[PDB]
């Protein structure tokens, strides 16, 4: 990161005098694709064997 | 030993992509725990807090 | 080792000394910000008044710290002692 | 989207990866069981044919395992995702940088594909001044702390003002209130209260 310093003291105090309405995006995975798998379609072909 | 190795290679993708998908969220996790600021913020020379 | 059967480590991304720059600069920024690091710029704040800040978050008023700041103080300062001591002894 | 995109390239290279499973014969010397039966008898094509099973059982185990892992992790990120809502949009979550990065005021869900996303609304701060505080204003004896705000000073005089917003204010009664005597802060100030119930009472 960047490298600072923060001036510290026993006396001394930073109040804000102005705001920025900010947006923030976050991104959420809530579910996937449902697939269905038998194994005799799968497994087998064709075939009774 | 190699050449009867192609009937499982699709195995082999599986677990060497497995294991490189734990490795990169192995590295993720120290990134969402310890760089929740992007600033190094240096301790102040004064020690009377 | 455990290396020698094709059992190959990774070495991890970040280092033990920047997990430690980190970590340092996390408790500067708590113990000279407070929270407003956390949630935007720091802002500069003496270290009792931001006691009493989180005092005020428990429903304690800010006027019992200053009163008896240096109790808080050799109380904190025996506690560090304490957990200093106890991860001493797995 | 780097989250929404995982999602779907992993099941689709999962599935690519459970129809190229059948293209290997596992061992054996076909790797359709149709070339095997119709080249040579079941009664002595029956190992090839229990060894083509025993392979697609192992990747269809294998299969199931990693969409258990995946169902799992899916539950989890959607368990976050629903407490992300029930607290940053149905309401204001205490909870710093938990609903964005700053002061959370509201959040707005949309609908995404296999997924959702929020749009936090937060407040940071973006100018700031250097003041000089005091915990503690004596006054005619009586420390005088402030209720909600801080004192501070822009060199000659001292106000109050609030967190995070600077609004100066006259150090008056209505919005300090006293403890003990002044002796007991190792830093204190002088000062005067405005108390504006003398002048009203003339
Ligand atoms: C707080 O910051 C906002 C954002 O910059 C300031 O709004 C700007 O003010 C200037 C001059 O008044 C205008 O030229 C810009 O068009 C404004 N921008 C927007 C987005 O409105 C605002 O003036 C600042 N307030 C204080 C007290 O400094
Ligand atoms: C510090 O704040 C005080 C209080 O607002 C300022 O004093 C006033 O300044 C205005 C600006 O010209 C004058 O109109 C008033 O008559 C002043 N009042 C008093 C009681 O002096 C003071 O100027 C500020 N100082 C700085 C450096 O900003
Ligand atoms: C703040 O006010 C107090 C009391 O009004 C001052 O304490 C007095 O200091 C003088 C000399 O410094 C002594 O002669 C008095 O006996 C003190 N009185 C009390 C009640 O303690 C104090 O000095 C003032 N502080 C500043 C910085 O002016
Ligand atoms: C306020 O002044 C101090 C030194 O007097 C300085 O270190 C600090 O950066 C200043 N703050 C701002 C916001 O300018
Ligand atoms: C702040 O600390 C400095 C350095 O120790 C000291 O000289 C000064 O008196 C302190 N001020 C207060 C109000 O405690």
């Amino acid at each position: 990161g960047a490298e600072n310093s923060v001036a510290y003291s026993n006396n001394s105090i930073a109040i804000p005098t102005n705001f920025t309405i900010s947006v923030t995006t976050e991104i959420l995975p809530v579910s996937m694709t449902k697939t269905s798998v038998d194994c005799t379609m799968y497994i087998c072909g064709d075939s009774t064997e | 030993c190699s050449n009867l190795l192609l009937q499982y290679g699709s195995f082999c993708t599986q677990l060497n992509r497995a294991l490189t998908g734990i490795a990169v969220e192995q590295d993720k996790n120290t990134q969402e725990v310890f760089a929740q600021v992007k600033q190094i913020y240096k301790t102040p020379p004064i020690k009377d807090f | 080792a455990q290396k020698f059967n094709g059992l190959t480590v990774l070495p991890p991304l970040l280092t033990d000394e920047m997990i430690a720059q980190y970590t340092s600069a996390l408790l500067a920024g708590t113990i000279t910000s407070g929270w407003t690091f956390g949630a935007g710029p720091a802002l500069q704040i003496p270290f009792p008044m931001q006691m009493a800040y989180r005092f005020n978050g428990i429903g304690v008023t800010q006027n019992v710290l200053y009163e008896n700041q240096k109790l808080i103080a050799n109380q904190f300062n025996s506690a560090i002692g304490k957990i200093q001591d106890s991860l001493s002894s797995a | 989207l780097g989250k929404l995109q995982d999602v779907v390239n992993q099941n689709a290279q999962a599935l690519n990866t459970l129809v190229k499973q059948l293209s290997s014969n596992f061992g054996a010397i076909s790797s359709v069981l149709n070339d095997i039966l119709s080249r040579l008898d079941p009664p002595e094509a029956e190992v090839q044919i229990d060894r083509l099973i025993t392979g697609r059982l192992q990747s269809l185990q294998t299969y199931v395992t990693q969409q258990l892992i995946r169902a799992a992790e899916i539950r989890a990120s959607a368990n976050l995702a629903a407490t992300k809502m029930s607290e940053c949009v149905l309401g204001q979550s205490k909870r710093v940088d938990f609903c964005g990065k700053g002061y959370h005021l509201m959040s707005f869900p949309q609908s995404a594909p296999h997924g959702v996303v929020f749009l936090h609304v937060t407040y940071v701060p973006a100018q700031e001044k250097n003041f000089t505080t005091a915990p503690a204003i004596c006054h005619d004896g009586k420390a005088h702390f402030p209720r909600e705000g801080v004192f501070v000073s822009n060199g000659t005089h001292w106000f109050v003002t609030q967190r995070n917003f600077y609004e100066p204010q006259i150090i008056t009664t209505d919005n300090t209130f006293v403890s003990g005597n002044c002796d007991v802060v190792i830093g204190i100030v002088n000062n005067t209260v405005y108390d504006p119930l003398q002048p009203e009472l003339d």
